[PDB]
RNA sequence: AACGAUAAAAGAAGUGAGAAUCUUCUUCGCCGUAAGGACAAGGGUUCCUGGGGAAGGGUCGUCCGCCCAGGGAAAGUCGGGACCUAAGGUGAGGCCGAACGGCGCAGCCGAUGGACAGCAGGUCAAGAUUCCUGCACCGAUCAUGUGGAGUGAUGGAGGGACGCAUUACGCUAUCCAAUGCCAAGCUAUGGCUAUGCUGGUUGGUACGCUCAAGGGCGAUCGGGUCAGAAAAUCUACCGGUCACAUGCCUCAGACGUAUCGGGAGCUUCCUCGGAAGCGAAGUUGGAAACGCGACGGUGCCAAGAAAAGCUUCUAAACGUUGAAACAUGAUUGCCCGUACCGCAAACCGACACAGGUGUCCGAGUGUCAAUGCACUAAGGCGCGCGAGAGAACCCUCGUUAAGGAACUUUGCAAUCUCACCCCGUAACUUCGGAAGAAGGGGUCCCCACGCUUCGCGUGGGGCGCAGUGAAUAGGCCCAGGCGACUGUUUACCAAAAUCACAGCACUCUGCCAACACGAACAGUGGACGUAUAGGGUGUGACGCCUGCCCGGUGCCGGAA
RNA sequence: GAAACGAUGACUGAAUCCGCGCGGACCACCGCGCAAGGCUAAAUACUCCCAGUGACCGAUAGCGCAUAGUACCGUGAGGG
RNA sequence: CGAGCUGGAGAUACGCUUUGACUCGGGGAUGUCCGAAUGGGGAAACCCACCUCGUAAGAGGUAUCCGCAAGGAUGGGAACUCAGGGAACUGAAACAUCUCAGUACCUGAAGGAGAAGAAAGAGAAUUCGAUUCCGUUAGUAGCGGCGAGCGAACCCGGAU
């Protein structure tokens, strides 16, 4: 427990509620976690400890740089306490090392990957995830994202060797209700158990099931949502 | 100056039977921070003050007339000079 | 018809034009985790004194929370402000907008939280950590001495910084017992005669090689450039050195001495009942916090504010003759609140309304325990109509021959059961449970004996109809529908088979994500998250499962 | 609408005297006027305030008010 | 201005008035606190600062926007004026055009008045000749689910 900014609940913006549900809590805090990890490249550090922190589902490594400063950094599946972390293109592609893709061996399974030089990590970071490399092209690398997708990425971007783990939300069965309350307000409210007024799947004497749409009028099963833009060219194989 | 501010002497009996012990009390003005007042008095009766104490007071009366009343608000003040007891004679009153 | 809860009232005496209804006395009865006490908020003078007697007071009223007049409220340290910050509010300069205006970093406002110097008594008719009395503490400003030198920021670091459950040890507040101590007297009804009865039986401060559980702890040297924007004699990291034990540092509290106060009562005057003066003892044994020691121990996951004060550290800086710091004196101390009601005739309910209101204190005896239940201290109160009568009927209770669900839509209602020991306890079961299953027994008093003590066991004895002897105090079982479960809901006719739920499934979403609020290529929420994530929809523990029909609509893809 | 001209958000984009606009699509002829700079009395409107008047009222009328936006009701806007 | 005055108040006391009070006219001086409010905070009338002038008491400045600078602006006005934005009931015996309307309401700006104004005009006479207002033309021309219904201008008279 140490050196972290305070987090405050809030499930809606300026005026009213925006992202339904979510209201419970516990008071959790925020721990600034190094993602971009460049200003520190060129300095070795050791796993002082792996603390378990919320707002993440992902162990947290408390690294210490020769500089003297500490910096929490996601903990990949494997690092024990006391090992070594080193940033900068000059780094043995091992667990915890952060080295851009250009310098990353094909078939190498890494996470914490960015999408644009800096602004921190972005892909592969949530509890146990693995984005492996496919095979450099020109300036961009082909990689496989946890959703089974293929995106070019200019190898200019660092990455962390290895895959996160923090065990696995597989046996975590949240027991009975109220565990969800240890986190977010009573989940989903069956709009089919509301009123013609309140939502599309309202009324009906008895029990319904027609039209299939979201709280508003769109459709939820198999209706595309992404639009026509840039990244679009920079992408390969959305479906599946 | 000095002679200003004070508003009148607190008659009552306690006050009076409070005088017999060299504790003089009178009605100062509502706005009249405990110091100004401490000053004024000294220089109006020539004498210092070992201690002071003051607090505000509301009013709201009438006899009749659908004219209810209205506060009148005062600020009794109570002082204590140095062993050199008494003030003028407006004490032995 | 009503006079607003069925907690009762009686007599005497007094006042008065007039009193059931005011005052005094003596009794009775009701509350006592309160119907006592202290605040908050809210209300304001409702407080105290003297008058009053229209109207208000469900009745009288000579009285009142009502009317009139006067009085009352006192703080360097208690709360708040001149200090801090949270949500949120606002916001120069910025981003947006038909107008009005919408957002927004720093900054600022903003407690309900942080921080911070006093205690013990006395006492006006009415105030009190505010006034007095005793002793104390804090800051500030000056003088004197000591000192002999730096002082050290709107900046860095350290720290303030913080959960839930359970738990060891010492202690106090507080409470209990006694042929302890002090004081007052009397006792008679049959007895006691005091080893009876009643009452009191220490609070503050200062010193004491006194006792004392518990609790806290690295310092130092150096290294490195890459860390704290910078600087550092600070902080972090690296390593060296001693960090077993321990050791220190600190003492909740007790004890002794001193001293200050208080102390049952005593005495005196009396204008009728206050006023004034004085004063004893302070033991041994037992219990004991939700507090104190302390930011104690263990365990647990859903993983538990910020900011200033504070501690150290430099920048800059004036200064190293006269510094910072200590002490001893002195002077100094601002504004606002402090009366009274405050679980209630003083606040919200149109009424002095059977309701509603946050926090704290909350005695004793008995009963495993207890903030339960019964009685009762302190204290508070008998509820602002009263008296008779003793019919029908209505409400709230007690008992009821014989029968025992025959009642009836339904055993609705009302009984039975009813606590704590011991013995005993089915199907079925996710092996937890079903269980307090079901059923049976005990339970008081005396004495001896032994036990771990309050208490209890063993044996004998005793009394009643009866011994959790009075109050609190499960009726039980078989079988089926629905829903798995705890939970949630129609404030004022529906609590449920409703909703939610853990679990499952489809699908959308590549991250300025899908999606949603919005005048807006602003801002923001999703998320300071990133696909084992987030959105949407349906299903709803667990178990065995879940088929056939894509003509039609939709959704995806193809696409001449 | 056959519908001109004025106007403007969006794209465009001219001339200048043997020049430019219009005279209700459109053309010629005929005709009236010169746009893309500006300031300007006066007659016009209303009525908080003032005076005068009234085949206006004279107290359930007249203003809500012989005065009060008070009492009283509402958390408030507000009503009164 | 000349006997009275001492406010409504109907009261008592004290008093003031020809070196003409009082009252009426007309200029000055004072004018706490809040309020655009503007030193900073603020749940209005309260709470806290600072700099300067200084006997201290006490005085004054301390807001944002335009401008060297004077100096101007922020606020408030019953209705009237223009402008930006702009309903619905209702009619049409229903209703979507259309009507009700560009009215009601919101907002901005302004004054005592505004707005408009000195012609790339209207008109058919080769006429008038800034704007505005009243009369008339006329309910004519025309607009219109050519339905409901809406409704000009020139000329001419007059204010100026
Ligand atoms: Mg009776
Ligand atoms: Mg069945
Ligand atoms: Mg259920
Ligand atoms: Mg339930
Ligand atoms: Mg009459
Ligand atoms: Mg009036």
């Amino acid at each position: 427990l140490t050196e972290a900014l305070p987090k405050t609940g809030g499930r809606n913006n300026r005026g009213r509620i925006t992202s339904r549900f979510i209201g419970g809590g516990h008071k959790r805090l925020y721990r600034i976690i190094d993602f971009k990890r460049r200003d520190k490249s060129g300095v070795n550090a050791k796993v002082a400890a792996i603390e378990y922190d919320p707002n993440r589902s992902a162990r947290i490594a408390l690294l210490h740089y020769a500089d003297g400063e500490k910096r929490y950094i996601l903990a990949p599946e494997g690092l024990t306490v006391g090992a070594t972390v080193n940033a900068g293109p000059e780094a043995e592609p091992k667990l915890g090392n952060a080295l851009p893709l250009r310098f990353v061996p094909v078939g190498a399974v890494v996470h914490a990957l960015e999408l644009v030089p800096g602004k921190g990590a972005q892909l592969a970071r949530s509890a146990g995830t693995s984005v492996q490399v496919q095979g450099k092209e020109s300036d961009y690398v082909i990689v496989r994202l946890p959703s089974g997708e293929l995106r070019r990425v200019h190898s200019e971007c660092y990455a962390t060797i290895g895959a996160v783990g923090n065990a696995e939300h597989k046996n975590i069965v949240l027991g009975k209700a109220g565990r969800s309350r240890w986190l977010g307000r009573k989940p989903h409210q069956r709009g089919s158990a509301m009123n013609p007024v309140d939502h599309p799947h309202g009324g009906g004497e008895g029990r319904t099931g027609a039209g299939r749409v979201p709280v508003t009028p769109w459709g939820k099963p198999t209706k595309g949502l992404k639009t026509r833009r840039k990244r679009k060219t920079s992408d390969r194989f959305i479906v599946t | 100056s000095h002679y200003d501010i004070l508003q009148a002497p607190v008659i009552s009996e306690k006050a009076y039977s409070a005088m017999e012990r060299g504790v003089y009390s009178f009605w100062v003005s509502p706005k009249a921070t405990k110091t100004e007042i401490k000053d004024a008095i000294q220089q109006a009766f020539g004498v210092r003050v070992i201690g002071i104490s003051t607090m505000n007071v509301p009013g709201k009366r009438k006899r009749v007339g659908r004219f209810i009343g209205q506060r009148n608000d005062r600020k009794k003040a109570i002082v204590r000079l140095a062993e050199g007891q008494s003030i003028e004679a407006l004490a032995g009153q």
